[PDB]
RNA sequence: GGCGAAGGCGAAAACUUAGGCCAUUACUGACGCUUAGGCUUGAAAGUGUGGGGAGCAAAUAGGAUUAGAUACCCUAGUAGUCCACACCGUAAACGAUAGAUACUAGCUGUCGGGGCGAUCCCCUCGGUAGUGAAGUUAACACAUUAAGUAUCUCGCCUGG
């Protein structure tokens, strides 16, 4: 995140912010096939879809 | 979601619509997908291109602040 | 959209035409000249190449069918202008 | 009385009619329409006179120059089709010609064959009476 | 009359937005409430013809079983029919390997008879856990197959309140060629049985008069009460 | 053709001098002119480029030769008086129409109902209304009709009926 | 989700061009299918040329388990890479499925338009995942988003 001073609220959002930053940096910090490079995002989206319609 | 789909114009352009942009854009300066924005598919690409222009236009940062 | 209303309305094969053999082939050749100029200006445009081949061969089979189909309704554009 | 999406010009009327009939037999369809064709009118009429066909009607749009023809593939009120299968002997690419000496029975003689001989369509059985041969178009029963 | 329109007020209706057009001659288009509604005059004529057929065949006094539990109200209605006019029934339905082969059910009825005769002696004299086990075997009898006690043959007619709810009762009966009466609601052909009935019971106000009119169309054969055949008697009640 | 241009002037500077230099930059258009003298006032860049914490926003709307705006895209972007030259035209995903304008009654209705501002009505902004009539005005229809009715025989009760009285 | 000759297409912007989609009660009078032959592009790797080389990088150098670790582990590290000319011509280029014609239940939805209609719900036509009856089948399973049915042509396989 950019701000964090709350005791219990902002940390949970910061967790997903860090997860998003990791997902965004795990495609350009190391060169690889674009196949899996996009498959990771597509599979994350698919997993997030069917769990909660 | 966008007012443009609710009025009918079939396109948008950067006329400093930043207000509605803040509904589509997280405070993290990253474009949320079609789910959050609420466009159907056409205004979705319109707001996508507008947000990308704003990135180019420096209306919205890429990530740097 | 290079030409859509020029040659199909200024030229009337029969009593009235909105789409026919020779108006279509004349517009097709106008777009052929336009596309050849475009690809001479920009050599790496292949979609135009395939479209031009399709257009010219469709024109050729248009003329081939119109040979027998009508006595003489094709002797206005059977040639090419690219030399 | 067209079904939907009016039928355009196929490669040959008989093939389009065969598709329509097979689809009627498969997907529970009763009345089917085909492009205007005099041979279609003749074959529908002779199938009606044969007893395997229901009502057939020529159809026109806002204009009368274009035409189509619809017909009810004869279904009894207990969901059974009168026509159970078709086969074409003559094909657009190969119009097989069989003279009067080349008219046998239909797989036991139970079926019906059709020939385009001189004018209109004649059954091979009645064509053999007039010592008439010709190009046989289809076998049906 | 029979199948009168006083019985058809919200009788029609089914699941929202899920239907196959295999139902061709009885279901009307639905997009207002998505609950598939149906035409009524055709149902009246078909059900009157079916009543004539069932009374004619019931004058021979054939065996009939009550098997349908689409909703709780269907269960209540079939219980009412069993307590008023019955010759044999099954609690829920055949569980498979029981309809196209009644050996597994003839032995079931014989074992029920012998189990009652044997448990008449069990008076908590050997093991109390074991007499609870026997009472629980009886309980499982009522749950799985408590209805098969008086049916000594294969019924000539089998009621099917839903082709999607009576898998065994339809399939095993269709292995043989016994006459079968079934409904057709939203996703099946109306031609899977001998006589056609496109009626439904999923609606709360439907199965009441449906079951009453079916029951009083056969109950007259056994010289038993008949109160829904042409009488103005009717019910407007929710499913329960 | 039609051309709306969004201007990004370099860094923080006076409004009028930037307007004049943006006019000079519009002069680089050979014949794309007919501008309406206006601007978007002051709007700062949300992020520092490397030392540019703010800028000024100007809009220029006019028409001309479409080929002759590429040279503007060169000159404005190169010269240190414009940073971004945003162009509007049909190549960017277009939807405009000069006859779809009679839909601004829906604009007023949605401004009213983008969020229901009354305590009595607090419906979600994404819920139906259903005054529905279902207008089509596009069907591709053909008026097929029967003129010769031969062989009277039809198939309407195609549902099975069988298995009469059984003992 | 759409646009896509395939290969694909996303920091933007625009010149241009192409393909559309919906609707036109319309015209040449069906003027079109496949493709011998000819034409065209072709993911990507890499190549000579001139330049650039930021960055990583094979091969590996060295080092860690090791019976061997040569494959998998870490660092140093160049060919390579990269920009254009010329050459690249293949991919698990696939839809494991060449097409074109005509026809054939549906449905949850949704997309582009014609849209009445805050948006809507609701559709008309084309599209986008599934669905299941006919149909299909060695079975997988497909099914009007056929592996369904018929018409015309190019490519192929006759056991390994």
């Amino acid at each position: 995140e950019v701000k964090n001073d709350d005791l219990e609220l902002a940390l949970k959002k910061f967790k997903r912010v860090s997860l998003e930053i990791r997902r965004l940096a795990q495609r350009h910090e190391y060169h690889l096939r674009k196949g899996m490079r996009l498959r990771e995002k597509r599979k994350i989206a698919q997993k997030k879809r069917r769990k909660f319609r | 979601y966008c007012r443009f789909c609710a009025i009918g114009q079939l396109r948008i352009d950067l006329i400093d619509d930043l207000e509605a942009l803040k509904r589509f854009l997280s405070p993290y300066a990253k474009i949320n997908p079609r789910r959050i924005t609420g466009n159907c598919q056409m205004h979705q690409r319109h707001v996508a291109k507008a947000l990308k222009r704003a990135r180019y236009l420096a209306l919205v940062p890429f990530v740097k602040d | 959209q290079i030409d859509k209303n020029g040659i199909i309305k200024s030229a009337q094969l029969h009593d009235k035409d909105v789409g026919s053999i020779q108006v279509q082939v004349s517009l097709l050749t106008s777009q052929i000249k336009q596309l050849t100029d475009h690809l001479l200006a920009n050599k790496k445009d292949f979609i135009s190449k395939r479209g031009l081949y399709a257009k010219v061969s469709k024109r050729k089979r248009l003329l081939k069918y119109l040979k027998h189909n009508d006595l003489e309704a094709y002797r206005n554009l059977v040639k090419t202008l690219n030399l | 009385i067209t079904t939907t999406k009016p039928i355009k010009a196929h490669f040959d009327p008989v093939a389009d009619l065969l598709t329509k009939i097979n689809n009627a037999r498969k997907a529970k369809l009763m009345t089917v329409t085909t492009i205007a064709s005099k041979l279609k009118i003749a074959i529908l009429e002779i199938l009606v006179k044969e007893g395997y066909l229901a009502n057939f009607q020529v159809l026109e749009n806002k204009s009368k120059t274009k035409r189509i023809v619809t017909f009810n593939l004869k279904y009894t009120q207990r969901r059974i089709p009168s026509i159970n299968g078709v086969k074409q002997i003559s094909k657009p690419g190969l119009r097989i010609y069989r003279p009067f000496e080349k008219l046998p029975l239909v797989l036991n003689g139970l079926g019906i064959a059709i020939i385009s001989t001189s004018d209109g369509v004649m059954t091979d059985k009645v064509a053999r009476l007039k010592k008439i041969g010709g190009e046989i178009l289809a076998y049906v029963w | 009359s029979l199948a009168k329109l006083g019985e058809m007020r919200t009788h029609v209706g089914m699941v929202k937005r899920y239907w196959n057009p295999k139902m061709g001659f009885f279901i009307e288009p639905e997009r207002k409430h998505n609950n598939d509604h149906f035409v009524l005059e055709l149902q009246r004529q078909s059900l009157q013809t079916a009543y004539n057929y069932v009374k004619e065949v019931a004058q021979n006094n054939g065996q009939i079983l009550f098997v349908g539990t689409k909703n709780d109200y269907v269960k209540k209605l079939v219980n009412n029919i069993a307590k008023r006019v019955d010759v044999a029934f099954i609690t829920q339905r055949w569980l498979g390997g029981t309809l196209t082969n009644f050996k597994t059910l003839s032995i079931s009825i014989n074992k029920l008879n012998k189990l009652v005769e044997k448990q008449a002696e069990n008076a908590a004299d050997l093991t109390k856990k074991e007499n609870l086990m026997l009472s629980r075997e009886i309980e499982r009898l009522e749950k799985f197959f408590g209805g098969v006690k008086s049916l000594k043959r294969l019924p000539n007619l089998l009621i099917v309140d839903d082709p999607v709810y009576e898998k065994n009762a339809v399939a095993e009966a269709n292995i043989l060629r016994i006459p079968v009466v079934a409904l057709c609601n939203t996703n099946t052909n109306p031609e899977l049985v001998d006589f056609i009935i496109p009626a439904n019971n999923h609606q709360p106000q439907s199965t009441c008069l449906l079951m009453n009119l079916l029951a009083d169309a056969v109950a007259e054969a056994k010289a038993m009460p008949t109160m829904f055949a042409y009488k103005p008697d009717e019910e407007i009640q929710i499913e329960i | 053709m039609q051309y709306n241009i969004i201007l990004l002037v370099d860094g923080s500077l006076s409004l009028e001098q930037a307007n004049q230099v943006n006019e000079k930059q519009q002069q680089t258009l050979t014949n794309v002119e007919g501008l309406q003298t206006e601007y978007l006032g002051l709007k700062e860049l949300a992020y520092p480029i490397k030392k540019q914490l703010s800028a000024h926003y100007y809009r220029w709307k006019f028409s001309g030769d479409n080929q002759s705006t590429k040279d503007f895209k060169r000159t404005a972007n190169i010269n240190k008086q414009v940073l971004r030259e945003l162009i509007i035209n049909l190549e960017r995903e277009y939807g405009y129409l000069a006859s779809i304008n009679p839909k601004k009654q829906q604009l007023a209705l949605q401004k009213r109902a983008k969020y229901d501002e009354i305590i009595a009505r607090e419906n979600n902004p994404e819920n139906p209304d259903v005054p529905v009539t279902s207008g089509l005005a596009s069907t591709q229809p053909r008026l097929s009709r029967t003129e010769k009715a031969q062989k009277p025989k039809e198939e309407l009760w195609d549902v099975v009926q069988k298995m009469g009285n059984f003992d």
